[PDB]
């Protein structure tokens, strides 16, 4: 139907730059009437300086050469054969030409327990102990020394000082705090090193191999590697033996090893015997789970077969 | 999506959608043709020679009428729709157009379409109040001083910002047919780049009712002849489209204009803000100053804290720089036996119920002191002992101690 004048569009939407204005529009809500394209209609102050005819099936328009930090009053009007529809008002002023922080000081490390270090900054362009007025968040983040190039697991931080979750015991861990509010971005404080407080083992021994000596074989050499997760510092090693698996703990022959040493020799045994071996490590913190049970048959006499 | 606040639900800055304030509103015109019909010329220049067809403007015929509908109708330029004034109405004689709105609007722009060519003379007008005063807004002619008593092209200074300027920019005879007189209010106005903060600029858009009048017209010379029958009915005022753009005034605190009880328009108010135009504070949201919003801050209105024990309250500027331009509200009347600026205490002779919270009602507990028993009526907040005479004892001072009699005498009970 080309005999009515296409009606009011649905909406109208403008978007300012430095010498740009995007025009966004939806059709008008009747499609009963024809429409064969759209009007823009353009200028400082008022919309009657220039017009843009553009097609039916455009949706966006970007009017460029304008003026920068000048008002903008836009129309667009829905026209076909018999005419041009009622407009739709928008206005907006152009951006201006100009397109656009120090880090924080004194970051020391306050070891809690074995998962959480405080981490506590000051700042120089605060004028106050402690300021929180403006809209700027801290970014921090941590690593471990040992392994090469290790992944930065960053947190968001609302306040000076952050707890951080999720640390393994007995490793060295570097900090770097960072203060940013809005587009500027500082750089990375200066790196603080805490170490973990030391934990009680949750892995057993690996490695654990048990060998007769040569010659003498009464005396039997058990050889073992260090725990995963040793969670501390080494003191000591404790091995346990028995003739009989199934024995309670305590029955088992107490063995006291040093911290330093990763194999020891068991003396004073009976020969053609099947005896098992449980290991566990430990530190000043507590004692570590003891190893599975490794048979091991002593020799047999020069006697009989 | 509300604009009026954010998407945690903080206020934000929210106003009206630029509309044209003149679009189907009804136009009071000084001057109309064809009452009784009467023929209208129209001046086509075929180089040298003014070459003129005639027409018949009647009122009583709507394929011949010219009506003042015709200034805010949809402007088809196909099919253009103007109002025709009477012929010949040159000066001291002036042609005036009345636009009113019911409503504070924000002009930007005021534009007129002519049919005819322009005038040599037109001046446009605001009233603040709803058509009671007027107040120049632009004027318009080749003679400055003599028309309208103003210089020509005059500079605007930081001083006066509000100034109606007169220019000749827009006065030119030709063309005779389809020609553009549009005024821009923040053109040439020096706080301009900063309106959101300028209150001199935000009073000057700032109109209810606008008034373009159409003093002299632009004539080829043949007007004072022994034969001007046919030339005085070539000369006459036509407008295609009046358009008065710009937004509704509700100083950021109203997202649209909403039609009142009285039928007239009125702000949509958020913000806790109140009136036609959002320019107050809801009733008991005195707690700040009242203040316009800006696209940094949006400045709403803020309740007076009083526990739930008062309806209304009252403003102390003192007491707001006090607190460090934060709170200056004061409550009014404090309900269910309270007490203080806020009602954060008990009545004078009702003590602190330690239960029940300072919010409920039933946190003041009447003394219930004697009036013979005890010697005072306001008691301790905290047991809730009131002061007894001298050999009196009890909550409510209504016994007599173990030793003591009680006697007839009123100062000495026990
Ligand atoms: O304005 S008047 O009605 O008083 O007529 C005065 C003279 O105008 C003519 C032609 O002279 S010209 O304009 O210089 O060309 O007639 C023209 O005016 C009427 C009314 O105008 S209108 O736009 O229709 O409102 C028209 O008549 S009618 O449609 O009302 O019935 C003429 O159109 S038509 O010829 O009937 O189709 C119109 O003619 S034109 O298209 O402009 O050329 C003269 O009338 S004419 O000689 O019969 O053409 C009038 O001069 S006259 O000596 O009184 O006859
Ligand atoms: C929070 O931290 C993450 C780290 O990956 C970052 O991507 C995100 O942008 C931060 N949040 C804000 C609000 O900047
Ligand atoms: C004016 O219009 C009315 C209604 O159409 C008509 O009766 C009358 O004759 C018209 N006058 C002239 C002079 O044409
Ligand atoms: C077209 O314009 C004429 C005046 O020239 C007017 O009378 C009429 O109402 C307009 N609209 C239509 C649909 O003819
Ligand atoms: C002309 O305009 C003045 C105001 O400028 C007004 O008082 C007057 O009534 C108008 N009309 C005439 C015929 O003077
Ligand atoms: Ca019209």
């Amino acid at each position: 139907g080309e005999t009515r004048v296409p009606e009011v569009p649905s909406s109208l939407h403008v978007r300012p730059l430095v010498t740009s204005i995007v025009v966004s529009w939806t059709p008008p809500e009747n499609q009963n009437i024809v429409v064969r394209g759209y009007a823009i209609g353009y200028g400082i102050g008022s919309p009657h300086a220039q017009t843009i005819k553009v097609d039916y099936k455009q949706r966006y328009y970007t009017i460029e050469n304008l003026d920068p930090s000048s008002h903008y009053v836009i129309t667009l009007k829905a026209f076909n054969n018999v005419g041009e529809g009622i407009p739709l008002y928008e206005s907006a002023v152009t951006r201006p030409h100009t397109v656009p922080m120090m880090p924080p000081v004194g970051v020391q490390a306050s070891i809690l327990s074995h998962d959480t270090i405080r981490i506590t900054w000051a700042d120089n362009s605060l004028p106050k102990h402690q300021k929180i007025t403006d809209s700027r968040y801290y970014t921090v983040r941590w690593k471990t020394n040992i392994p090469a190039n290790t992944k930065y697991k960053n947190a968001n931080a609302t306040t000076l000082s952050y707890l951080v979750t999720g640390l393994k015991p007995n490793t060295l861990y570097e900090f770097s705090v960072m203060v940013t509010k809005g587009r500027r971005s500082s750089t990375w404080s200066m790196t603080a090193h805490g170490a973990t407080f030391e934990l009680v083992p949750t892995s057993p021994p690996k490695d654990v191999t048990v060998v007769s000596k040569e010659g003498k074989p009464r005396t039997i050499i058990v050889n073992w590697q260090p725990p995963s997760e040793a969670n501390g510092k080494i003191t000591g090693y404790i091995i346990y033996y028995s003739t009989d698996v199934n024995a309670e703990i305590h029955d088992w022959v107490i063995e006291p090893v040093v911290g330093n040493r990763l194999t020891h020799q068991i003396q004073e045994l009976t020969l053609d015997t099947p005896y098992y071996f449980k290991i566990q490590a430990r530190n000043s913190k507590g004692m570590g789970p003891m190893s599975e049970a490794v048979q091991f048959r002593t020799p047999k006499a020069l006697g009989s077969a | 999506p509300d604009p009026c606040s954010d998407e945690n639900g903080h206020p934000r800055r929210c106003i009206p959608d630029f509309v044209n304030a003149a679009f189907g509103k009804d136009v009071r015109v000084s001057s109309t043709c064809g009452r009784p019909p009467a023929r209208y010329c129209v001046v086509s220049e075929r180089g040298e020679e003014r070459l003129r067809s005639c027409h018949l403007c009647n009122a009583s015929d709507p394929k011949k009428a010219h009506p003042p509908a015709f200034l805010t109708d949809l402007n088809n330029p196909h099919n253009l729709t103007c109002w025709q004034s009477e012929n010949y109405l040159q000066f001291p004689h002036n042609v005036t157009l009345t636009l009113s709105l019911g409503k504070k609007f924000e002009v930007t722009y005021v534009s007129l379409q002519f049919c005819s060519p322009r005038p040599e003379s037109m001046a446009i007008y605001k009233s603040m109040d709803y058509g009671r005063t007027w107040v120049p807004f632009q004027f318009y002619s080749t003679q400055c001083r003599k028309m309208y008593n103003r210089p020509h092209r005059a500079p605007i200074t930081k001083q006066n910002e509000q100034e109606a300027v007169c220019t000749d920019s827009h006065t030119d005879m030709r063309p005779l047919s389809g020609g553009l007189i549009a005024f821009s209010t923040l053109d040439g106005r020096p706080s301009a780049h900063d309106f959101d903060n300028s209150p001199v600029l935000q009073d000057w858009v700032t109109a209810t009712d606008i008034r373009v009048a159409f003093s002299r017209l632009h004539t080829f010379g043949d007007e004072n002849e022994d034969d001007s029958e046919l030339a005085r009915d070539s000369y006459f005022y036509a407008v295609s489209d009046l358009q008065v753009g710009g937004r509704c005034k509700c100083n950021g605190h109203a997202a649209r204009c909403v039609r009142d009880r009285d039928d007239s328009l009125v702000c949509d108010c958020r913000h806790n803000t109140a009136g036609p135009e959002c320019d107050r504070c809801k009733p008991f949201h005195y707690d700040r100053p009242w203040q316009r919003a800006t696209a940094r801050e949006a400045n709403e209105c803020v309740a007076c804290n009083c526990n739930l024990h008062a309806r209304r309250c009252r403003f102390n500027m003192e007491l707001y720089k006090l607190s460090g331009r934060k709170s200056g509200g004061v409550c009014l009347n404090c309900r269910h036996n309270t007490a203080g600026r806020h009602c954060h205490y008990c009545k004078e002779g009702y003590y602190r119920d330690m239960g029940k919270p300072i919010t409920h009602r039933k946190a003041c507990k009447a003394c219930d002191c004697h009036p013979v028993g005890a010697a005072g009526k306001t008691c301790n907040q905290t047991t809730g002992q009131c002061p007894c005479k001298d050999g009196v004892t009890g909550i409510t001072c209504n016994r007599c101690a173990k030793g003591y009699q009680q006697s007839r005498s009123p100062i000495a009970p026990c």
